[PDB]
């Protein structure tokens, strides 16, 4: 999700 | 003139990082989404927990409200969007078509359409009534970080880790413009101004820019905050002073004077990255939310 950096 | 936002409530209940907070257009509700696979609804003025909405099989990155405040759409790692009836909590439609994580979503002003952005590098346009995918746009060459309709829904703005911000004609699916910058750091967030003339774009070099859409020109830059890692929401605060509002990777909410670009306030309180901020449609109220060291939403109110 947006809550993990990618 | 500077705002004086002060903490009113801290809303606890999500069990993992919160991803996105949005006020209902009628100002009554705050919706939040989380890596915990849940949507929660909260009273905007008393912070009172209303209900949990569940059904997604993986974490949720974004949520958005219909214009009448009766429906929500959510975007999930489970590759689907879901359309929810807020009053019943029921899933009305599951929107299937994306081949990877759905990252971002929005209704158009009429709310007969939903736009989504995905890690599969496409932008999809969906019919709300049927749940059918109307158009798939080959929008970008990396994950799509944001999607937003303009004031009347005639245009879609998208952003991507490919370093681009593109504007699309809603009706035809055709690209009207790719924003021209000399460099291409990931674009982590984009949104039209309320009058649809400007675009606010975040890049992962700790920089927000206000772009004139008609001219293709950068008019303002906002800096001083930390943004190198996450797709953090930004806002136009229009109810009192004219501000730009953003979360930050230093655990603060940042508020800038839109015209001067000066930092007029920094809100302290969160204990993790402030991933999401939202501005109330009629009152000087900000909602902010943070990652997993914190997992709370904060509601803040100003006199201006």
């Amino acid at each position: 999700a947006r809550t993990k950096q990618t | 003139v500077k705002p004086n936002y002060a903490l009113k409530f801290t809303l606890a209940g999500h069990t993992k990082a919160v991803s996105s907070v949005k006020f209902s257009p009628n100002g009554e509700w705050l919706a939040s989404s989380s890596a915990d696979k849940l949507i929660k609804i909260w009273g905007a003025y008393d912070g009172k927990f209303e209900k949990t909405i569940s059904g997604h099989k993986l974490g949720i990155s974004d949520v958005a409200w219909s214009s009448d405040s009766n429906l929500l759409v959510s975007a999930s790692d489970d590759k689907t969007l879901k359309i929810w009836d807020v009053s019943s909590g029921k899933c009305l439609k599951t929107l299937k078509g994306h081949s990877n994580y759905v990252f971002c979503c929005n209704f158009n002003p009429q709310s007969n359409l939903i736009v989504s952005g995905s890690f599969d590098e496409s932008v999809r346009i969906w019919d709300v009534k049927t749940g059918k995918c109307l158009k798939t746009l080959p929008a970008h060459s990396d994950p799509v970080s944001a999607v937003h309709f303009n004031r009347d829904g005639s245009l879609i703005v998208s952003s991507s880790y490919d370093g681009l911000c593109r504007i699309w004609d809603t009706a035809s699916g055709q690209c009207l413009k790719t924003l021209i910058d000399d460099d291409n750091p990931p674009v982590s967030f984009v949104k039209f101004s309320p009058n649809g003339k400007y675009i606010l774009a975040a890049t992962l070099d700790n920089t927000l820019k206000l772009w004139d859409y008609s001219k293709g020109k950068c008019l303002k830059t906002y800096t001083g905050h930390k943004n190198e890692k996450y797709c953090i929401f930004a806002n136009f605060s229009v109810t009192g002073g004219k501000w730009i509002v953003s979360g930050s990777e230093d655990n603060l909410v940042y508020i800038w004077n839109l015209q001067t670009k000066e930092i007029v306030q920094k809100l302290q309180g969160h204990t993790d990255v402030v991933i999401s901020t939202a501005c109330h449609p009629t009152e000087n109220i900000i909602a902010s939310a943070a990652l997993e060291n914190d997992k709370t939403i904060k509601l803040w109110k100003s006199d201006c």
